[PDB]
């Protein structure tokens, strides 16, 4: 499982988006019998929290998920070639750390809950 | 008490881009779905468009599906209809009405309960 | 569209039964048939909804009914003020929503 | 995250159904280093059990999920206006505690497994 | 919950595929207060790992999941009647233990990631 | 040994509501999908409807899709067909047959293996 | 529907080849073409299924074959008891399922 | 520098099964979507088929949807078109071209950027 | 298909504006209208893409524009080497992709 882990860390975002399963499979597994257990418990919570995010968004069970949130040029004005072909995910995460929680809120609030309510109302027509 | 009052109606040419606006009072605007229904001068009633209570789901007849655009603002209590590329068959009195659908949490409202004065449109 | 008789007549105090015929996909699939009364120069008014149900403020003299792919509006106790164009409205699914019939001229 | 938690506890069920993400995000996180760890583990199991229910039903990844189980008037004869507009979720849960496991069984047994088998058979046509 | 557990272990695979919820619901729950806690933690990880597999495949939230991996006669030449009507799951698992990781790799690599990328590209047309 | 025996067949008027019932014996009824196929007196065979082995999936031809209703009871071994709003084009000998589909866990049965005596219907 | 020759003839002991022509969406897309033999006054019987496969109890004299968008029923060793109406059945997808051809009158 | 060179073109009869192959050079083949577009001798241009950069998504016009098959090999830089059941309306010069779509991670390429010499096909 | 004028003419140094008319579902729904120039005996060449955008190597004399459900190709500074058949290409959704217009004969 470990093999290939973080190998595309220095690759472009496009090239590094085809190895998502390699990172995904590496997120899940005498006081030293307690502390290690705590670490195991910690890993589970982190995994579940990320999965919870994917579930409050319409992204449950997916590694690549398309959404209805428009991109804002304030978050980033770079082209697609300057993000996917000429840029790595670490650089992108360093720039967009500043805006992550606005995008997360837009993902959580407007799009998924309005879409879910609209499916609730279309299903009773 | 429910008072629907349409405006923006008048005369336009083929290819025109005409905007109507229906103002509502006397009830909770955001709690009801709204529809536009048209009546040609010499014919009966024809349903044109439907918008839900939140303004997120819109439905149209095939004959206007790519030309008409229903919209609503729930703070201002204003329903609106923007018609582009108006055709000779679109000459009619347009009425705004309350009803046509409801959310899953309400009882069925598959009917038009309240109606407007009407607004003549001559293409 | 629904097929509806172009005009009917009835003497005062008599009872008339306007009819309305539709395909099986609309009247015969959903129990949502409503009737509207439009006086000349004014906008329609919902006399009946859900086949047999009356909006408040509407007199008991107006009643509705269904039979297979057909609906009917029984107007009893005809008065001079009932002289109006009556219209059907049937819910016909999700790919199309409301289909109206032609007007029925009621004379007294 | 905590902000707004249980705020719609006294609101109507309709109004309180638009805040589901606020409660959802608050379900997931020297003998005192063990007992607290046990509590953390307990929370995870509860979360997973609820998610497991949603997965055995056709509701995985959703906060609002529509089903094919008809409502039974024996469970409740109240109208929709008397449930969603004039009633809170605590009152509803107190009445329907008595019937919860019948609805859960119908959700689990007939609808989801018959639907899943019917998709298994439609996919081979 | 326990009732009926593993009851179809000796039944045919077809008959035993209608009881999947019974096994699914039984996977989730002083040094003896630590060791038992470790066991609880262990169960969670196992559950999550299996769920993770189902998520890297296109099978999240499902107990029966159809895929685009063709069956290979090298893995098994038996008919459908000799697998579903005349065979149990234990016998099938004993034969196909030898081939499980090839099928798992094909499930993980070609089908799901190519399908996910193709949906990523269809959604922007 | 497989014996299919239809009943309920006779004569009806336009708009009629006619119910046929096919009784099966000699094999496991719940293990096979069933179909109804009709033959007009002067024409060839036409497939009408299909129901799966569990009675949960039903398929019809467009010409009868909103009028016919195939159903099955696996305890009583009875296949049934309820036709509403019968039209003049529905006059035919109706046959019940075993086959037409199978579940994912079985081999393909895209054919009608066993057949019934037939039942005349005159609209 | 499938196009099938209205009638064919053959002397006893000779071999005939009934033909059957369909669109590419049905015979040319799925290898599920079956043949039925119906005697007058009786119900059909599955002579062949899956193009080339015979139900048990059916004599070897009946064989089937496909060629592009065309299917065929080769009946060798013709006997007096083969005088029947033969029908095609092709599987044509999920939006429609079974399409039959016209009958072929076999005389001996 | 981009050089597209079609081959496999010639003459065939109705019902023929004709294979064309377009060889590409001068650019990254696997990075671009490819299309086939045809021009009848006396008419204008008609788009025939589209294949994405990975060769997993294929699109066709309704008139050829069940007869033509676009395919690509990215190691050999070869685009190919297999047409079965060729009809009289399929007589044309077929061109291979770069473009027509792109993946979500690229800019829109809803146009045909580079073109081939062409290949005559007479049914 | 798109409707395009069969032929236009212009004297050298003058400017011509080839037109192109489509339905609202294609030109009026997507801003993806491209123009191609095909000399006799050769294959087309992308003069313009995305309505107003020119591939590199293409002279500035060629420009494009849109107006509702109509597109246009303004060719200024006409030269003898511009004598070619011009074609439209509009993107028209996912159930169909590219619709071409007829050719426009340019003479100088
Ligand atoms: C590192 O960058 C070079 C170009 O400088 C590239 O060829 C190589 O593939 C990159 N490595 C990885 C792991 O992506
Ligand atoms: C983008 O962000 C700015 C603030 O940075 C905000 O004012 C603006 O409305 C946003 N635009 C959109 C389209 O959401
Ligand atoms: C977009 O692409 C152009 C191509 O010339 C490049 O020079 C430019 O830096 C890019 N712009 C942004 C904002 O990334
Ligand atoms: C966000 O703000 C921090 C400073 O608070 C800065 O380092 C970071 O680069 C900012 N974002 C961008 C896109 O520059
Ligand atoms: C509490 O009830 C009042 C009406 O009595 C209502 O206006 C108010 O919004 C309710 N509070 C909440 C939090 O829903
Ligand atoms: C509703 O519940 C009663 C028992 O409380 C049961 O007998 C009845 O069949 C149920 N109705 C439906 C429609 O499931
Ligand atoms: C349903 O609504 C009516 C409206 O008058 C109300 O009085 C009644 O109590 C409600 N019924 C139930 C069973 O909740
Ligand atoms: C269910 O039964 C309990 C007593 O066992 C009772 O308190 C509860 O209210 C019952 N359910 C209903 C809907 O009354
Ligand atoms: C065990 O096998 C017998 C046949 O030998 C069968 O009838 C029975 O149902 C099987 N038991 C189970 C639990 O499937
Ligand atoms: C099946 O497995 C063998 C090796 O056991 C392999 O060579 C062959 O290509 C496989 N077939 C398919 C169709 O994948
Ligand atoms: C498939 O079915 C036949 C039916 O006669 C059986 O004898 C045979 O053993 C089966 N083959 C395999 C490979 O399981
Ligand atoms: C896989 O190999 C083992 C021995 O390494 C053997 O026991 C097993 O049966 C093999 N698989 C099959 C299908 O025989």
């Amino acid at each position: 499982v470990f093999l290939g882990f973080l190998g595309a860390a220095g690759s472009t975002m496009g090239a590094a988006s085809m190895t998502l399963t390699v990172q995904a499979r590496n997120l899940l597994s005498t006081v030293w019998g307690i502390k290690q257990l705590q670490a195991r418990v910690l890993a589970v919570e982190r995994y579940l929290r990320d999965q919870q995010l994917l579930g409050i968004w319409g992204c449950s069970g997916k590694l690549i998920c398309c959404t209805n949130v428009p991109w804002n040029s304030s978050w980033s004005n770079r082209n697609l070639s300057e993000i996917w072909d000429n840029m790595t995910w670490l650089q992108w995460d360093k720039e967009i750390s500043n805006y992550t929680q606005i995008i997360y809120g837009l993902l959580e609030e407007s799009q998924n809950q309005q879409e879910k309510n609209e499916q609730d109302l279309l299903a009773l027509d | 008490e429910v008072q629907l009052v349409e405006t923006g109606g008048g005369l336009v040419q083929p290819g025109g881009s005409l905007k109507l606006s229906c103002r509502a009072s006397g009830y909770t605007f955001s709690s009801f779905a709204m529809s536009w229904v048209r009546q040609a001068p010499g014919k009966g009633l024809e349903w044109v468009s439907l918008i839900n209570d939140r303004g997120g789901l819109t439905f149209y007849v095939d004959s206007v599906k790519g030309r008409f655009t229903i919209s609503r603002d729930n703070s201002k209590n204003t329903l609106s209809l923007q018609m582009h590329s108006l055709r000779d068959g679109d000459t009619a009195v347009y009425y705004c009405a309350t009803g046509g659908m409801s959310s899953a949490l309400q009882s069925s409202k598959y009917y038009f309960d309240f109606w407007g004065q009407g607004a003549l449109v001559t293409v | 569209a629904l097929t509806q008789p172009p005009s009917v007549s009835g003497s005062p105090g008599q009872s008339v039964t306007i009819s309305c015929t539709g395909t099986s996909s609309d009247i015969g699939s959903y129990n949502y048939v409503s009737w509207y009364q439009q006086h000349p120069g004014k906008a329609p008014k919902l006399m009946i909804y859900d086949v047999t149900q009356r909006p408040s403020g509407v007199s008991d003299r107006f009643s509705g009914s269904k039979s297979g792919n057909t609906a009917s509006l029984t107007i009893s106790g005809l008065q001079a003020d009932d002289e109006a164009d009556y219209y059907c409205s049937a819910y016909a699914g999700r790919q199309t929503f409301y289909i109206f019939g032609g007007g029925t001229r009621l004379t007294v």
